[PDB]
């Protein structure tokens, strides 16, 4: 009878055929990622191609609904969801030029090898050729060589076939009532038509803007005491009133600084919380330590794991014979079929993964009760926070105290928390201002603030503007650097990671307030806090059926992102970084000071 | 059988053992509304109805009185004065194979709510909009049978559990499904209580 009916008819049509062939395509890429033979290849693309059709099919007859006409905020929500366009409204010649481009950059960088010249007869991949190299070499120009190398080969490839991709990607953009590509990713956290709760797309800029300004005085004394540690380190190279050289940071790119905690520890002869030969003395298999994260999950409320969990995951490396992914994936199949796929060795490393992924396949159990086409996060950065907050609360000495990883007369004093905060402080923290600066950089690309013939000039800018890194050389407009990254050469979202930082410490103060924690932010654990479980299942029962805003004020009580919880879990470090600053300069200069 | 075409099989004129039931460890569900299963077995009926079809793991709550859902209101509709008992078990081992088992159906849509007791097999189009349908599938007009899907790889919410309602009634013709009466060993030459066919 009237629109709102017709639509609620054709979303349970949707739901229900779409549940079963998002099944067989889910159940095919896991068949492929458990086993890469031909044939499971073979199936995953014919499922993709399928649920790809049936998906357009879909998307076409859900068109012809107007959105006025329906007042039930669910309803809308999946209306507004299948009725994006995509690619489709593109032309045919154009769509494919973008697929095959999006394709040709996924083989450049995947297959992309470089070596030194005079010694071409064998070289090293990016990974992980070069990421050893980036992540534990001393050695100057080596580091200079390797990737000054990486970005004139992937930049000088890649430089054309981005000027391609902007220009297609704000074609398809305009074309479907958006102002650029950026726009487009920045929709992801628009709200409209709740009272209160709206959120624009242009706010967001803002918002982020207004949270760096805060996060800058901490980055500020963080980049201070790292150029000190690397002054140290490299005595010439490195300035007192300049940047940091590019290449020393640790990684290919600088998007973490974890790997420089060797050099910038402030107590060397201090021992780490290292609990990993503890686990070694006492035989403890993948299945234990993921039936011990359970446990963590049982003791703060939440529901213990299926029979289909135990029985279909592959916990342990299969073999030789048998090749798989080795990376560590939660796999939401469908129907009620949660698995985890990872080669889960005996380290802490794998065992906050494992507490991390655990964490995704409980946010997947909870919004199972809604729509299928609403069964995801509310953003993307709830989706990966709330597996960051199970890492946070592991990690914990106290955590380990009270499962028996660690020995109950371990002293826990003032020193071993500076390193640990250090060390997350240069693997979370570090991350924002490289985060923010690309995203930025990438939204006045897609929004024509910088011309084509001004990318790099402005680029290098920003980043000894806002990272506070300078290049070593001068670079022209052949380079394409920023196209070396992972993400943004396949078409990934950036900024997720810059409001799952945020979102992680919000939800850190939430739950630790709910379980009546008394002392520092980061010496919390969430277990035994049926509470603070049930404060998280309220927002995880959700999903993507209420906005994101809503979420929040669920969990923190508040609309809005914030910061102050991020400087609250770094106040001690904060303080202990200021008074270590005394002697040295605070701050960088844009100049070409330390080298270029 | 499928939801949609439910089999109904009357039972008449034999004793019913339900303690045989009650006590197997095999059903996930024996929950009785109106009666209660320990006097089941002394109790007489005059006809019992066995209603049986598969459905879904989180579909099995739906089968009760004053319930809401696809079941209820599409497919097996029961009045809300019903005596009898539902029992439900999983059956991933035999209504499950590794391609998909899509031999059960459902009735997704319909104008109007079932009757109790009801068996709805038609396959007409549904008129979801003002548009007749004419008789094509296109826009607007579902199919009102659709197909489930069963892998033994799904979750316990959407594995098939094979449910059967046997539904007690009295009417004023003489009752003939009784409940076993049993008997003890016969003593002889001593002054006890004998109670011989009634
Ligand atoms: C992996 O694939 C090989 C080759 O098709 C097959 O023989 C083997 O049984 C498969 N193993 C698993 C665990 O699927
Ligand atoms: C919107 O539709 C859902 C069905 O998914 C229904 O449960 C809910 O009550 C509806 N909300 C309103 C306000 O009508
Ligand atoms: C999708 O494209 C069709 C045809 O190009 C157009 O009529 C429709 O309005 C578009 N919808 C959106 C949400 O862009
Ligand atoms: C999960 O919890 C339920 C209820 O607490 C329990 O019956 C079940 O055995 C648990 N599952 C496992 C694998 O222990
Ligand atoms: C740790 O506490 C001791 C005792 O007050 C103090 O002497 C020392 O300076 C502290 N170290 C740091 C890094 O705060
Ligand atoms: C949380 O509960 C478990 C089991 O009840 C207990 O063994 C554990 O010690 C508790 N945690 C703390 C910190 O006491």
């Amino acid at each position: 009878s009237t629109i709102e009916e017709q639509a609620k008819t054709f979303l349970d049509k949707f739901n229900h055929e779409a549940e079963d062939l998002f099944y067989q395509s889910s159940l095919a890429s896991w068949n492929y990622n458990t086993n890469i033979t031909e044939e499971n290849v073979q199936n995953m693309n014919n499922a993709g191609d399928k649920w790809s059709a049936f998906l357009k099919e879909q998307s076409t007859l859900a068109q012809m609904y107007p959105l006025q006409e329906i007042q039930n905020l669910t309803v809308k929500l999946q209306l507004q969801a299948l009725q994006q366009n995509g690619s489709s409204v593109l032309s045919e010649d154009k769509s494919k030029r973008l697929n095959t481009i999006l394709n040709t950059m996924s083989t450049i960088y995947s297959t992309g090898k470089v070596c030194n010249p005079d010694n071409p007869q064998e070289c090293l991949l990016l990974e992980p050729g070069l990421n050893e190299i980036m992540a534990n070499s001393l050695d100057y120009n080596e580091r200079l060589w390797a990737w000054e190398s990486w970005r004139s080969e992937v930049g000088k490839q890649l430089r054309p076939l981005y000027e391609e991709y902007v220009v297609l990607k704000n074609e398809m953009a305009r074309a479907n009532h958006y102002e650029d590509y950026g726009d487009y990713w920045r929709g992801d956290y628009e709200v409209n038509g709740v009272d209160g709760y709206d959120y624009s797309r242009g706010q967001l800029i803002e918002d982020v803007e207004h949270t760096f300004e805060e996060i800058k005085p901490l980055y500020e004394h963080l980049h201070a005491y790292v150029r000190a540690k690397l002054m140290n380190a490299y005595p010439s190279y490195i300035s007192p009133i300049g940047c940091l050289p590019a290449h020393l940071l640790g990684d290919m790119w600088g998007r973490f600084w974890t790997n420089l905690y060797s050099l910038t520890v402030p107590f060397g002869q201090k021992p780490n919380i290292d609990v990993t030969d503890a686990m070694v003395d006492q035989a403890w298999d993948a299945q234990r330590i993921f039936k011990e994260a359970e446990k963590f999950f049982v003791s703060v409320g939440l529901p213990n794991m299926t029979q289909g969990f135990w029985e279909n995951s592959m916990l342990t490396d299969p073999g030789n014979v048998q090749k798989a992914v080795c990376h560590p994936t939660a796999w939401d199949l469908g129907k009620g079929d949660f698995r985890i796929l990872m080669c889960t060795k005996v380290t802490m490393d794998d065992f906050l993964t494992a507490h991390h992924e655990m964490g995704h396949i409980q946010y997947d159990m909870a919004y199972a009760a809604q729509p299928f086409l609403l069964r995801n996060g509310a953003n993307e950065g709830f989706h990966e926070a709330v597996g960051e907050i199970m890492s946070l609360s592991a990690a914990t000495p106290k955590h380990l105290k009270s499962i028996g990883l660690l020995s109950p007369d371990f002293q826990e004093d003032n020193e071993t928390e500076i390193n640990f905060l250090l060390k997350q402080a240069l693997t979370i923290v570090g991350t924002l201002p490289f985060t923010y600066m690309l995203e930025k950089w990438r939204w006045m690309v897609f929004k024509g603030e910088i011309p084509k013939d001004q990318w790099m000039k402005k680029w290098w800018e920003m980043k000894r503007e806002i990272v506070g890194v300078v290049e070593p050389v001068p670079h022209d407009e052949t380079y394409c650097d920023p196209a070396s990254l992972f993400h943004v050469s396949n078409d990934y979202s950036f900024i997720r990671y810059y409001t799952r930082t945020l979102y992680q410490f919000q939800f850190q103060e939430a739950l630790c307030q709910a379980a009546k924690h008394e002392g520092p932010l980061h010496k919390c654990d969430i277990s035994n806090s049926t509470e603070a479980g049930q404060k998280l299942f309220n927002m995880l029962r959700l999903g993507k059926s209420e906005p994101w805003t809503l979420a929040l004020e669920n969990v923190v009580g508040a609309k809005n992102m914030n910061v102050r919880p991020l400087l609250n879990y770094f106040e001690p470090l904060f303080t202990w970084l200021k008074d270590q600053n005394k002697n040295s300069f605070v701050g960088w200069s844009t100049d070409w000071s330390p080298y270029a | 059988a499928s939801v949609y075409a439910w089999n109904r099989k009357r039972i008449s004129n034999c004793v019913a053992d339900y303690s045989v039931l009650y006590n197997s460890a095999s059903f996930s569900t024996f929950k009785c509304y109106g009666v209660s299963p320990t006097k089941l077995n002394d109790l007489c009926f005059t006809n019992v109805y066995a209603d049986s079809f598969v459905i879904r793991g989180d579909e099995v709550r739906q089968i009760a009185p004053g319930q809401t859902g696809k079941i209820a209101d599409y497919n097996y509709k029961l009045p809300d004065d019903f005596t009898g008992c539902v029992i439900a078990w999983n059956s991933n081992n035999l209504d499950s194979k590794v391609g998909g088992n899509y031999n059960y159906r459902y009735r997704l849509f319909r104008k109007s709510n079932l009757k109790p007791f009801e068996r709805d097999i038609s396959t007409e189009i549904y008129q979801a909009g003002s548009t007749p349908c004419n008789g094509v599938q296109g826009f607007n007009c579902y199919f009102p049978l659709q197909s489930y899907g069963f892998q033994p790889t799904n979750g316990v919410g959407y594995q098939p559990y094979r449910v059967v309602v046997l539904s007690f009634e009295l009417l004023h013709a003489p009752a003939t499904v009784c409940g076993p009466k049993k008997s003890t060993n016969l003593v002889k030459n001593k002054c006890v209580n004998f109670n011989f066919n009634g």
